[PDB]
RNA sequence: UAGAGAGUUAAACAGUACGUGAAACUGCUUAGAGGUUAAGCCCGAUGAACCUGAAUAUCCGUUAUGGAAAAUUCAUCAUUAAAAUUGUAAUAUUUAAAUAAUAUUAUGAGAAUAGUGUGCAUUUUUUCCAUAUAAGGACAUUGUAAUCUAUUAGCAUAUAC
RNA sequence: UGAUAAAGUGCUGAUAGAUUUAUAUGAUUACAGUGCGUUAAUUUUUCGGAAUUAUAUAAUGGCAUAAUUAUCAUUGAUUUUUGUGUUUAUUAUAUGCACUUGUAUGAUUAACAAUGCGAAAGAUUCAGGAUACCUUCGGGACCCGUCUUGAAACACGGACCAAGGAGUCUAACAUAUGUGCAAGUUAUUGGGAUAUAAACCUAAUAGCGUAAUUAACUUGACUAAUAAUGGGAUUAGUUUUU
RNA sequence: CAUCUAGUAGCUGGUUCCUUCCGAAGUUUCCCUCAGGAUAGCUGGUGCAUAUAAAUAAUCUUAUCUGGUAAAG
RNA sequence: UUGUAUACCUAUACAUUACCGCUAAAGUAGAUGAUUUAUAUUACUUGUGAUAUAAAUUUUGAAACUUUAGUGAGUAGGAAGGUACAAUGGUAUGCGUAGAAGUGUUUGGCGUAAGCCUGCAUGGAGCUGCCAUUGGUACAGAUCUUGGUGGAUAGUAGCAA
């Protein structure tokens, strides 16, 4: 499936070491096979690139469920597409008439974060958990957020 | 100093090198002469450069646009000399080549010219 | 791999291409969601674009002599060539080869005092002729003394 | 999916008529109404309608019978017939190519069928001349 | 002789001889046919003189002139009677030649149709059968 | 003998596309025409812009071409993208813009559209503007991509950070020794 | 056993190494040569053998004349019957206003195709051949002479210091 | 006396070479020369001949000052921008029309002449050809692969042939390029629909991405509804714009 | 004897077509490391940003700072 | 031998030129009555321009043509393009008992080269060019593997308890 005429073993075809010098050619390990050794002749390798690896930084959670920090989140940046297409605009007669009940734990989020610049408009916003500024945000604009599960 | 050899030619050697050998640089190519049009169409707008006898007047009389007059050429891709060198490696004031020959750089170059 | 099959439709199966796939304004029916592709180019025709007078209005200019143009003469055994790199280079090779001529006659003139001949045409055509046109220089001190 | 350059792109180097012969890089290909077999751009099949063939005879070995640029008035979706127009000057040959470097009052094929016709005229110009040979 | 070619030019080849690989004389196992030696030592590769030369493309032939038969024209394979006509209007710049597997009875047409069409064969009377 | 002809003596620009796209090379035979008979550096820029590879061609958002589209004095020029216009949800209301571009996207188009503005492709451009006039040229941000934050790692300096490859995101992956001052070291 | 002659077969170079029948290695034939790194080799030539390619008409002109044939829309034209092109116009379709493009109609000028006729050649039109100028001219291979580039050698017409 | 230098000074005799498909997609371009050309004097060999002098304008030298500018040494000498006549010299422009076998042919190689006819089937003439050789001769020329600082090596392998014979598949990641869609994306576990291990359609999930951090608990990206990182610098482009 | 087993080898050996272009290294640190790595250097590939100055960058002159070797004692 | 003099000889260096490549730059894409060029009527300038009637070149594998410059050492190594082998999908209104594959060869060639085409001879039923996609894809070496063979050597090996 892959090619092998636009391979190298095919230009290779027939210098004689294919690729690997005549002085130190290609022999099975020699450095080793795998992650080993990384504290010692391959230390510099592992401490450039990959910092952090040999120790232990530490709780352990014996079975960790992570049905429990699960939280979907959603900023403020977003939020109005959510709401649908036309009602976009078609509040800014100007006529408010409308602050939107968004109900998030039916758009699959559970938390309403506050990355935002958000509009002039009020909404109803109803998430699991609550951003600090998420909140002072929607207040500024006369919006809630129904704490509702 | 061993790698070359220099001194202070006449006004002859400086026609003859412009006319035999003078080649010119035109948009980094390497362009013979031929006509007066090459050297015009370089310097005349900016300097005031449009003959032969022009290029050769500020390279002779070494004057304000030297610079241009000279980077203008190529290199002058000398020939070999005929009955050819002295020693090659040791100085002119030794027993003869490398370094300031000072009036006899013209008989040299009537031989590579 | 390649495309252009000879198909032949039916009816019911040619009124069926706009349901499978989509319009050009609206999507598809039955592959949900499906919209056409769209291309990169609408106008396509690279022919009608190159004539095309929003274009053609606006080029530079196709300015066409060819410039083959090669051989360097050397200007030191040509004199075409150097009487058209260095005008002066005429003015003075005229100088002294015409002065040149003019040392031959007071050479010729000056050996034979021995023999002195002729006067005619042979050996002093290019001799005494030269020798008797000093009486054409004789008018330009006398007749233009008028001025 | 209207033009002929983009028509062309997808065939310039596979379609049934292309002939690479192996060594002197192209010129070649076989359609059916080409005056000049090379795969060019235009000098090609579908042209959609400056497609000019000159061919014999068709009355061999008569004269050349022009299958002539099929313009405009039919798709071009082809014939039964409906596309070609097919017009064919015989008598001579220096008052047949002038009355088809007439019918071509549009100058740019029209040499390339002046060599095709004056061809071959010359290509069955062996039934009248180089005689028995005694 | 048939329609030699269009003012025809004077081909100027570079070396006529081919080129043997390495040590092919010495051995009957390997062809003359050139490979580049490898090897660390190898004399001709390292270009010593007297040696068996190495192709390098100074030895190209002209542009013009390249794939020119002696004859002046370049060759094109023909493998029927249709590809014949193909050269009607090349026949100022090609030969033809048939292809090897073309029957007898089959060349029979072709180099009847390229005399009228003026193609210069470059394999006329072979696989005859010249008799009736 | 004469001196001395390494490197880049071959220039490694493109000179082509690396692209069997037929509708994206008859693009370049515009452009080439385009170039070469009026010689703008805008056609410059889109023909050699339109032999560029999939990265060097980033997309563009439908928020921030309505945003640069706060030029002054340019009521009326066209967005000009070799690349793709992708929509933004961030953006709550579409103005009314003119682009060209070689993909726009499909919500993209729709929303251009019912402002509604132009969707033009190169050779709409080049019957419209073949000097580009009227013309706002917008790229991406090339350096956007996740790929270039592992740009490249050696701890010890104080401008590093940057982005080790590794497999999953925790504690027990690339956090003790060299990451934590109670662990070796501090980077 | 077999050999030779027959014989079967399309063929025994298909007869049990039974399709094909390679290389290594050589018996015989044939052709040159042999004390000359041990041979073999490279380059440039060489004798012998063999092979490959190569004139399509004038100077200081794809000539004046003169002959010959034949289409019988052409012949120059006039007339007719069609088939498309190009460029106007219009209608229905897409892309709803124009725009474009596609069919379906019409219009004009100019061409081309087949038919008839001051005429079949009425002096023209197509199609062939001897007859002038400087030559067999063209082609290839030579010799010559002149030009230009790069280059080698040799002489001496005067000036300055 | 000699030496050095300069003047297409000039002349002589050689040698080697001569891209060039002038449109298998851009003028044979301009220059210059030669042919009929109102005159009138002054000479010339005396031949269709030949020379000269006489026309305006623009310069440039040589000369005679008068300025001026500025410097080796200054009794003077050199020098820059001038001026005007005195003057005596020299170049340039004022050659239109038609024609012709006179330069760049816009890497020019082009001519006169000799030899030789590409015969209906098949000769011949000229030039060329390591075709696989053979003959002859001069120059060159060690045996390859290999490890090596260094191999012809008294380093190892290889007597000769034919066939076989060594950088792959897979999992995972990376960069790069191709392609599709793009705040997405990917049906591929299944289910449908049938035409057949393909192709077609599709639910609900899920992966990766769109939000991170922290040992963890917490917490979570500024008032852009309108500032691409906010601001600054360096900035290709834009009917921008003067 | 058969299998595990194609056990492993920083070691020896071999590693199969042509032309074109560019062209090394035997040094650094670290390693139970010294016939070996990983590391940096040297190389190539692939781009990209800037084509009908006063951008800069590299051996001399100038200005300045530095130096304890030859010589000197 | 030391110190000199002229005159020569000798590189793959240098110069010029022809050709190959590579590099770098530049040009060219109205075909509809598009562009020219040579004549042939009129507006008019003296001359040029325009309408008209008299022959051609140009559908540049836009991955093509055209123009100009420089340049060329290479192990380990990297990279481009090219070539051999076998297949699969398309394709060539392909080839073939009127002789396919294979083999043999002083048949003639083409290619810088890998290699290719061709004639004849043997052979007897299958095979090739192109576009794509491939793979158990190219051998001189491995004291390689299997098989066959040569010298040594028709033997001073030897066949003598």
């Amino acid at each position: 499936m892959s090619n092998i005429k636009r391979k190298k073993t095919r230009k290779l075809r027939g210098h004689v070491s294919h690729g690997h010098g005549r002085i130190g050619k290609h022999r099975k390990h020699p450095g080793g096979r795998g992650n080993a050794g990384g504290m010692h002749h391959h230390r510099i390798n592992f401490d450039k690139y990959h910092p952090g690896y040999f120790g232990k930084v530490g709780m352990r959670n014996f079975h960790l469920r992570r049905q429990h920090k699960f939280r979907p989140e959603i900023n403020l940046d977003k939020l109005w597409s959510l709401v649908g297409a036309e009602k976009f605009a078609e509040l800014e007669k100007e006529k408010s008439t409308k602050a939107p009940v968004i109900d998030l734990v039916k758009f699959g989020y559970y938390k309403l974060l506050g990355r935002g610049h958000l509009p002039a408009r009020p909404v109803i916003v109803k998430a699991k958990y609550f951003s600090k500024k998420a909140e002072d945000k929607i207040k500024k604009a006369g919006g809630v957020c129904l704490l509702s599960a | 100093e061993p790698y070359i050899t220099w001194g202070y030619p006449n006004l002859k050697s400086v026609r003859e090198l412009i006319y035999k050998r003078g080649f010119v640089k035109h948009n980094r190519q390497r362009v013979p002469i031929t006509d007066n049009f090459v050297i015009e169409r370089k310097l005349r707008q900016a300097h005031q450069i449009q003959c032969v006898e022009d290029l050769v007047h500020e390279i002779f009389t070494v004057g304000p646009n030297f610079k241009y007059a000279s980077n203008f050429l190529w290199p002058f891709k000398l020939n070999t000399p005929t009955g050819g060198w002295r020693k090659k490696a040791n100085h002119y004031v030794n027993g003869g080549d490398f370094g300031n020959r000072e009036d006899q750089i013209n008989r040299l170059l009537r031989k590579m010219v | 791999g390649h495309v252009g099959r000879f198909v032949i439709w039916t009816e019911s199966a040619f009124a069926r291409l706009n349901d499978l796939f989509g319009t050009w304004k609206k999507p598809s029916t039955l592959k949900k969601g499906y919209n056409l592709p769209q291309p990169k180019m609408a106008n396509t025709d690279l022919s009608r674009l190159l004539k095309s007078e929003e274009i053609r209005k606006v080029l530079r200019d196709p300015r066409k002599r060819v410039f083959r143009s090669v051989r360097r003469l050397n200007p030191l055994t040509n004199v075409r060539q150097l009487i058209k790199l260095n005008p002066y280079a005429e003015v003075l090779k005229r100088r002294a080869a015409l002065a040149a001529e003019k040392r031959t006659v007071a050479k010729v003139l000056a050996k034979a005092k021995k023999q002195n001949v002729e006067l005619a045409k042979s050996h002093f055509a290019n001799v005494a002729t030269k020798a008797a046109a000093n009486r054409a220089k004789l008018l330009a001190a006398r007749k233009k003394k008028v001025a | 999916a209207t033009s002929s350059h983009l028509n062309w792109l997808i065939i310039r180097n596979n379609n049934a008529f292309l002939l690479k012969k192996r060594d002197v890089k192209k010129p070649f290909s076989t359609e059916p109404n080409n005056l000049a077999s090379v795969s060019s751009y235009r000098y090609s099949g579908i042209v959609h309608k400056k497609t000019l063939g000159v061919v014999p005879a068709a009355d061999k070995k008569g004269f050349t019978a022009v299958l002539k640029k099929g313009k405009y008035a039919q798709r071009p979706a082809k014939n039964t017939v409906r596309v070609d127009f097919k017009a064919g000057p015989r008598r001579s040959l220096k008052k047949l190519k002038n009355l088809l470097i007439g019918s071509k009052y549009r100058k740019d094929l029209t040499q390339a069928a002046l060599r095709r016709a004056s061809a071959v005229l010359r290509s069955q110009k062996p039934a009248p001349v180089k005689g028995k040979k005694a | 002789m048939t329609i030699r070619p269009a003012y025809r030019p004077k081909i100027v080849k570079k070396r006529t001889k081919h080129f043997i690989r390495h040590q092919s004389d010495r051995y009957a196992k390997l062809s003359h046919k050139w490979r580049k030696p490898k090897g660390i030592d190898n004399r001709v590769r390292r270009r010593f003189k007297g040696q068996y030369l190495m192709p390098n493309i100074g030895y190209g032939s002209n542009k013009r002139t390249r794939h020119m038969l002696p004859t002046g024209f370049k060759k094109f394979l023909v493998h029927n009677v249709r590809e014949l006509e193909v050269l009607l209007m090349q026949n100022r710049v090609y030969c033809g030649e048939i292809a090897h597997g073309v029957s007898s009875k089959k060349r029979k047409e072709i180099v009847e149709r390229a005399k009228q069409l003026s193609v210069r064969l470059t394999n006329p009377n072979g696989r005859l059968r010249s008799q009736e | 003998g004469i001196d001395i002809n390494h490197k880049y003596d071959r220039k490694v620009r493109r000179t082509e596309p690396k692209s069997q796209d037929v509708y994206l090379r008859l693009l370049v035979k515009l452009y080439r025409f385009l170039q070469r008979r009026t010689n703008k550096k805008f056609n410059r820029i889109i023909l050699k812009r339109l032999f560029m590879s999939k990265i060097n061609r980033p997309p563009l958002s439908l928020q921030r071409i309505a945003r640069f589209f706060k030029a002054a004095n340019q009521p009326e020029s066209t967005i000009v993208v070799v690349g793709t216009v992708t929509d933004d949800a961030r953006l709550l209301v579409v103005p009314k813009l003119t682009v060209c571009a070689l993909h726009v996207t499909q919500t993209a188009r729709e929303r251009i559209l019912k402002a509604g503005g132009e969707v033009l492709t190169f050779d709409q451009l080049a019957l419209r503007s073949p000097t580009g006039k009227n013309t706002l040229l917008l790229q991406g941000r090339r350096t956007a991509r996740t790929a270039c934050k592992h740009f490249g790692k050696a701890p010890g300096v104080p401008h590093s950070h940057t982005r080790p490859y590794v497999r999953s995101k925790g504690r027990k992956f690339e956090r003790a020794r060299g990451r934590r001052s109670s662990c070796g070291y501090k980077k």
